[PDB]
RNA sequence: CCUUGGCA
RNA sequence: GGCUCCUUGGCA
């Protein structure tokens, strides 16, 4: 409760990131990341899958939302897909642990980019949720 | 025959834009890609890894032609 | 040998 | 514990 979700968020971000860069079928890209990370745990696999399937299904509205607090293609690849993942979980999945996703999402950005990127994402993601 | 490429930079947005160009160039020449995998930022340095799992002679030509920003440093290994 | 992370 | 796994850098 609910620690497996941290790794799942990492998985999902990796998929969205490479979907953005490759523009290929998300389902197949998800399979690539799962294999590369060697994910075995059932709940880690299934929550990651739900995260991505959610982000993909609602991609247009998700982007529209983000753009209201900025054009989205101006953002970096790490920033934009972290924001996508966040909006997916907080709003379209109605996370009952919003504090956790903020922490995990912002850490993701700090890990693969830098502090500045992390602060930009946190600040934009906050305005979004606030409105919600 | 495959190719493994690692890119590094001190600017992460420039880095991911570089990775995108390589991917497009590779696909434009009938190549097939795996990744990219982002690595943890270490000492202010961002890095990414990309695998070319299928390539044509055209793919090699284009990769040789491409001029990446000097800030992006490249490491290439066939295998 | 120490260390960033993944698998968790 | 990962001698039955990968990854990053520092040293050496």
């Amino acid at each position: 409760m609910m620690r497996y979700r941290k790794g799942a968020r990492d998985t999902a971000f990796l998929v969205l990131y490479r979907w953005d860069l490759r523009g290929e079928n998300p389902g197949e890209l998800f399979k690539e990341v799962v294999e590369e990370k060697n994910i075995k745990n059932k709940d880690a696999y299934e929550y990651a899958k739900k995260l991505v399937d959610t982000a993909v299904r609602h991609i247009e509205e998700i982007d529209s939302i983000i753009e209201k607090h900025l054009s989205i293609d101006r953002l970096g690849y790490v920033e934009r897909n972290a924001l996508r993942l966040g909006v997916a979980e907080l709003i379209f999945l109605k996370s009952k642990e919003p504090g956790r996703v903020f922490i995990d999402i912002v850490d993701l950005v700090k890990k693969y980019a830098d502090e500045k990127a992390g602060k930009f994402v946190n600040g934009v993601l906050s305005a979004i949720y606030k409105a919600y | 025959e495959k190719i493994r490429i690692k890119l590094r930079a001190y600017d992460h947005r420039l880095l991911d834009q570089s990775v995108k160009q390589i991917i497009e160039t590779v696909k434009r020449t009938g190549g097939v890609v795996k990744g990219p995998i982002p690595l943890p930022t270490r000492k202010s340095e961002f890095s990414r890894i990309l695998d070319i799992i299928r390539f044509t002679p055209q793919t090699i030509e284009a990769l040789m032609e491409i001029s990446l920003p000097a800030g992006v440093d490249v490491e290439v290994k066939m295998r």
